[PDB]
């Protein structure tokens, strides 16, 4: 494919190993983390957006985590 | 010129009464002295030798055991003594062993046992001391000559050797007059409590009390034929298998455990005469007997050309290397700075007197533009090529970098860093005094606290400071905590 | 692999268009759209989560849209 | 035996980098962490001690963390 | 570096006397005591910390003694 | 690459995951991080290919 | 003009030679002689014997 | 070691901070975690050995 | 008897064949062709380079060093499997005997 | 400070007459003769009042 929609989580799994598990386990996460360490500018805006949206620490945390996670994965 | 881009090089623009400026030049990096109508002097500390060392006490790491002896007594007879126990070369220990008819003793029970062992350590490490009357502080200074072989050269300069015997010395620059160094080596880094710890081929610097508390057997160091070891017992153990008998075993070498035992210690190269580095001394610059190359030259009237491009120096300064193709006589290099959409004069010449020497030497000019976009015109006449450089950053960035540099410099030199620029005296002295008064107690308080523990105690004190209903307690605790965290983030450099 | 993390927003602005502006302008949204059309199950879960965490209307809609964007991209 | 009480904290130094900076700096905490990983039961013991003494919360944290820092180091 | 975390406390032994019994047993406390003798100022610091936190007396003793036991060992 | 060229921001040109080499064109490049390209798959227990 | 080349990457592979080795349980990690060369990549995995 | 033996715990021996080998009685070992036995002094910032 | 070596680990080491390369400050990391060898120890550090070091651009560039490594006097930790134990017990009777 | 000796005088040129003096606690320089070549001795006494 365009390698943007990996064939993952289809549910039709078996005891045997998949094509690539040791790397696909952390591929997307490592992309997000290298993004975040490269560019901290988005973090300030994400913190502000989570903070000034109606704030209960549950809501603030979930909004901040999602907003900091979505932009890197889906640029 | 003697140094560009070293990382800690820092300008000092001081013109005090009688033109003496005090700089405390540390060993890590140089200083640059830009002055008005003076040649900009560049000074870096060179090798700081200290020869003719005195051994003081030495102590051993690997030991060897020979000539085992042993006697025992029946259980109620008391202690046992071997005739060779009084020898200082023998290690002895008393232990209780069960004796009986199988051991040729009529009375059953537990009798005392003792063992001996001749002891001669191998590869003893020796800790020498340096007395003040043999120091070999030397300082090499260079002038910002227009010269192609001067951009970052390390083997061109004038050597000024300043022992504590000759506390103040003057160095004669070849054609720039002379400089008067009024130093004070006696107040530099302490050299009466430090003990050089040369072992194998590597040396070290350690505290006096710490070296006197290393848990290894020592000798006198009287360069005697044979040493007489104190506290031998601590290097050899005596396994007592069950209660039948005991034998002696040495603990091998110790050089690995020693190398681990000193991490915070600074290392020093030692080949023949010791050539220790990393020391710092303060000095006073008598700049009142200087001349600026040739001030009676004429200004150039021909073109210039860039042999090599310009480049920054992570300090906001440029190195422009220019070749003068004009056949005419040696002439002062004209210079002006053209600001963006303006003719204003901003920025100055760090070289301060760029002059061509032989029409074939690409003499190089070093300067800094304003933080905006700049235009550096380099010659007279309409056909004078314009070097354009765009120096990224703003003035406030320079302010923050200066704050960081000042704090880091204070974190090492303590009170001595309080005077690093002009002599001042009207207000600098009082600040130095008060900071010294607080800092002597402070460093006398936390002496011996690690990286993470200093950080932890600082944050604990801060947390205490944010939970008290007292202005005095709150401010004192929070200030101490924040200062402690900042010091811990720089400590163990 | 390297197919992830394009430098779409790298900021080296230019006047002429880039290598693949036409496709890259919409490929990520295309991935999300085809993921949603393939799998309708996540919509119910996202609606449930937003409805039971969102105190207000705007918080609910923001939570729903972020959840519906992150998961197809994180797939 | 000499490895204990390493030469550190004594004030005799400058901006020149000293012996074994990074390794020696992180050595002690790495050893404490690995000892903790070896024996997790003392974590339960320290939690009990912290819970049953202190009569506060910040104090509970102080005794817990510092006590947990002691034993691997006194070992 | 290996001298830290000495093999002790692990349960593998019997009534046969082990390696370096007396010396190894008293080594740690002797080192702590000599470090304390080197730097008496931290005694004043620990007294201040113990006095200003704890809100009791037994707790004051616990933080004081244990804190004083930490630093020579974390050194 | 091949007959085409590009300009990419330098900071982004080391973080894209692929093997890299000194670029000394000495005909025997010892590639750093070879593990990233080659992939091992282990079947259900047993052998490895 | 007058460019300089650094960090040439590699966008293909060709695993030519393959080798393997095993060791019985509780007998340490099985080494392979073709381990210290500047052109071999591999990892250790666990198998049931 | 040398001429004296000792008894140690399994996990403790697997956490001794020294570089290890496999122990496959190979001709030459392949040392894991060598960095922990050798230090790299960086005198100022000029160079390191 | 008949012990199995399992893993061995070394105490004294020796270093030979020093190598080193460096890059201009903005060129990035530096790699030596011998880094992939398991016998070489490598470490990256930042060093300030300039016209005195033969680099056109001033700043801080990366630096790396290598070293061949062959430990001396390696200590080896063997294990004993149960099927080779040699427990022995000597018993005596209370004979009347001198 | 104080010249602890009363008033040192050189009785004869050939062999030195030795002075004794007590400097202040702070780092203080001490001169003897007069002129550019006048011998000057630095000292730093340790302690406070
Ligand atoms: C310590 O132990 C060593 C051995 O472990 C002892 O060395 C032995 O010393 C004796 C007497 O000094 C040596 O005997 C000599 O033999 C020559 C042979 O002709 C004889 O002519 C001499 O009159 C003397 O009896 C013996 O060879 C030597 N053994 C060795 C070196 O292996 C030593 O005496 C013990 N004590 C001390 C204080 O070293
Ligand atoms: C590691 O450093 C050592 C020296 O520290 C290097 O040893 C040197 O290796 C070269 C090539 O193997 C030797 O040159 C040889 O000289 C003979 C003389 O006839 C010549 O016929 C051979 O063709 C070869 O050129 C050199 O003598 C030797 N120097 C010594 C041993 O002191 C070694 O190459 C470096 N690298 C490695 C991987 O060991
Ligand atoms: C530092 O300055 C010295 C002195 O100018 C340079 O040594 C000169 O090198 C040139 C090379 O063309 C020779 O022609 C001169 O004879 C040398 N002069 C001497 C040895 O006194 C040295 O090269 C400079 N450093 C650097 C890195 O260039
Ligand atoms: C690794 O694989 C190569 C792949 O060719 C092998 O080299 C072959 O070895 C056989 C055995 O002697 C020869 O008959 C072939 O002619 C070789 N082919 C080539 C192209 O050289 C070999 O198994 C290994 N090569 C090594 C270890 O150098």
């Amino acid at each position: 494919s365009v390698a943007l929609a990996p064939h993952v989580g289809m549910g039709l799994d078996t005891r045997t190993q998949t094509w690539m598990s040791a790397e696909g386990a952390w591929r997307q996460v490592e992309k997000v983390e290298t993004w975040a360490l490269r560019h901290p500018g988005f973090t300030i805006l994400a913190l502000f957006l989570a903070h000034y949206i109606g704030t209960s620490l549950t809501q603030k945390v979930v909004i901040f985590i999602l907003l900091m996670l979505v932009t890197p994965s889906m640029t | 010129m003697r140094c560009v881009g070293v990382g800690n090089r820092d300008f000092v623009e001081g013109l005090s009464g009688a033109t003496w400026v005090d700089v405390v030049l540390e060993h890590g990096g140089c200083v640059t002295t830009m002055a008005k109508n003076k040649p900009t002097l560049d000074i870096e500390l060179q090798k700081t030798e200290a020869t003719q060392l005195a051994t003081l006490r030495k102590l051993c790491i690997e030991g060897k055991i020979t000539n085992i002896t042993t006697d025992s007594r029946c259980p109620t007879q008391g202690e046992a003594v071997l005739p060779e126990e009084q020898d200082q070369n023998y290690v002895c220990k008393h232990t209780y062993v069960d004796r009986g008819w199988g051991n040729g003793c009529g009375l059953f029970g537990k009798g005392s046992l003792v063992t001996c062992a001749k002891f001669q350590c191998l590869e003893p490490i020796e800790g020498k001391v340096v007395q003040y009357e043999n120091l070999k502080y030397t300082v090499i200074i260079t002038v910002h000559t227009g010269d192609q072989h001067q951009v970052g050269n390390e083997t061109q300069g004038v050597t000024a050797e300043i022992t504590p015997q000759a506390s103040t010395t003057e160095a004669i620059l070849p054609e720039y007059g002379t400089l008067g160094l009024e130093c004070s080596p006696r107040t530099g880094l302490d050299f009466n409590e430090m003990i050089l710890l040369t072992m194998k081929n590597k040396a070290w610097m350690v505290h006096r009390q710490w070296f006197f508390d290393l848990p290894l057997p020592w000798a006198s160091g009287a360069t005697t034929e044979t040493p007489t070891w104190n506290r031998k017992e601590l290097l050899v153990t005596f396994k007592n298998a069950h209660a039948k008998k005991q034998e002696v075993v040495v603990l091998g070498s110790q050089e690995g455990a020693m190398h681990t035992a000193l991490t915070g210690a600074t290392e020093i190269q030692n080949s023949g005469g010791t050539s220790i580095f990393a020391g710092h001394l303060k000095c006073r610059l008598k700049m009142d007997k200087l001349e600026l190359k040739g001030m009676s030259y004429a200004m150039c009237t021909n073109t210039f050309v860039l042999k090599k491009e310009v480049s920054e120096t992570q300090h906001g300064t440029i190195l422009i290397k220019v070749e003068y193709k004009g056949e005419d006589a040696p002439c002062k290099i004209p210079f002006s700075t053209e600001d963006g959409q303006g003719k204003a004069h901003n920025g100055r010449l760090i070289t301060a007197n760029p002059v061509v020497t032989k029409k074939e030497e690409p003499v190089n000019i070093e300067a800094e533009p304003p933080f905006g976009e700049s235009n550096i015109v380099i010659g007279i006449g309409d056909n004078a090529l314009k070097i354009n450089w765009y120096k990224k950053g703003s003035s406030i960035g320079k302010m923050f970098e200066a704050t960081a540099r000042g704090a880091r410099r204070m974190a090492i030199l303590g009170d001595t860093a309080w005077d690093f620029g002009s002599v001042g005296g009207v207000l600098n002295s009082l600040g130095k005094m008060v900071h010294q008064i607080f800092g002597s107690a402070y460093t006398a308080l936390f002496s011996g606290v690690s990286w993470v523990m200093k950080i932890g105690i600082g944050v604990l004190l801060t947390w205490i400071g944010l939970n008290s209903k007292n202005t005095s307690m709150s401010f004192s605790c929070i200030a101490i905590g924040i200062i402690t965290l900042y010091l811990g983030a720089v400590v163990q450099a």
